[PDB]
């Protein structure tokens, strides 16, 4: 019933806490707002 | 949790901030992004398959198309282009906003919204609203100040993003109470006018 199987990004994917953009595991800052990964 | 970045773009004064703010929890939980001059509103809607969250990017400023900061459009997954049905200039800028958007966001679903349809002296009527047809987009009349058709763009986008034409919202989000009256007979006439425009060449 859910739609989880459509959204399974790479392990280590993380969300920016400033702007909520999803970032790649290798990124050390947000690709949109430049906020550092905590 | 499934969330989608939605960019809300259009001429200054078309009602973008008024529109997004109708969703009370998205307003109380909004996030300010200083480097991009944006407030991100997290808007949850409850579907028959669970919650969907639209993270709506509302610019703090009055930017022209092409004038938003680099970062605004990054990783957008859907969009709303807004104009003001009382201002013909804002509709004539819809193609410029669409161009600005796809320059950065190649293949994302986009809804076109004509706001302020509560105002009786309407200038941009159904027969003139054609850009969505030329670009195979969805269009809705909205009135931010009366909540008229508030859920329509989000439901349409949710169906496209989830790939489920039968997706439904089981309940409306808690909305700020209407500040102006949307005449029900006017709404019905406008909905009829749009259907007639669609069924003719
Ligand atoms: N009558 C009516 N006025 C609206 C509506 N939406 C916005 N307005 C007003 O239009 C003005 C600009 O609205 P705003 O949200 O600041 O536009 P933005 O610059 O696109 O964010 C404001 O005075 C709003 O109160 C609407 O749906 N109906
Ligand atoms: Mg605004
Ligand atoms: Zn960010």
């Amino acid at each position: 019933s859910g739609f989880g199987d459509k959204f399974k990004p790479a392990i280590g994917t993380w969300d920016c806490d400033t702007c909520l953009v999803q970032n790649k595991p290798e990124a050390v800052k947000c690709v949109a707002c430049e906020t550092p990964k905590p | 949790q499934v969330q989608f970045k939605l960019v809300l773009v259009g001429d200054g004064g078309t009602g973008k901030t008024t529109f997004v703010k109708r969703h009370l929890t998205g307003e109380s939980e909004k996030k300010y992004v200083a480097t991009l001059g944006v407030e991100v509103h997290p808007l949850v809607f409850h579907t028959n398959r669970g919650p969907i969250k639209f993270n709506v990017w509302d610019t703090a400023g009055q930017e022209k198309f092409g004038g938003l900061r680099d970062g605004y459009y990054i990783q957008a997954q859907c969009a709303i282009i807004m104009f003001d049905v009382t201002s013909r200039v804002t509709y004539k800028n819809v193609p410029n906003w669409h161009r600005d958007l796809v320059r950065v966001c190649e293949n994302i679903p986009i809804v076109l919204c004509g706001n302020k349809v509560d105002i009786k002296d309407r200038k941009v009527k159904a027969k003139s609203i054609v850009f969505h047809r030329k670009k195979n987009l969805q269009y809705y009349d909205i009135s931010a100040k009366s909540n008229y058709n508030f859920e329509k763009p989000f439901l349409w986008l949710a169906r496209k993003l989830i790939g489920d034409p039968n997706l439904e919202f089981v309940a409306m989000p808690a909305l700020a109470p209407p500040e102006v009256v949307m005449d029900p007979a006017l709404a019905a006439q406008y909905e009829h006018d749009l259907e007639v425009a669609q069924t003719t060449a």
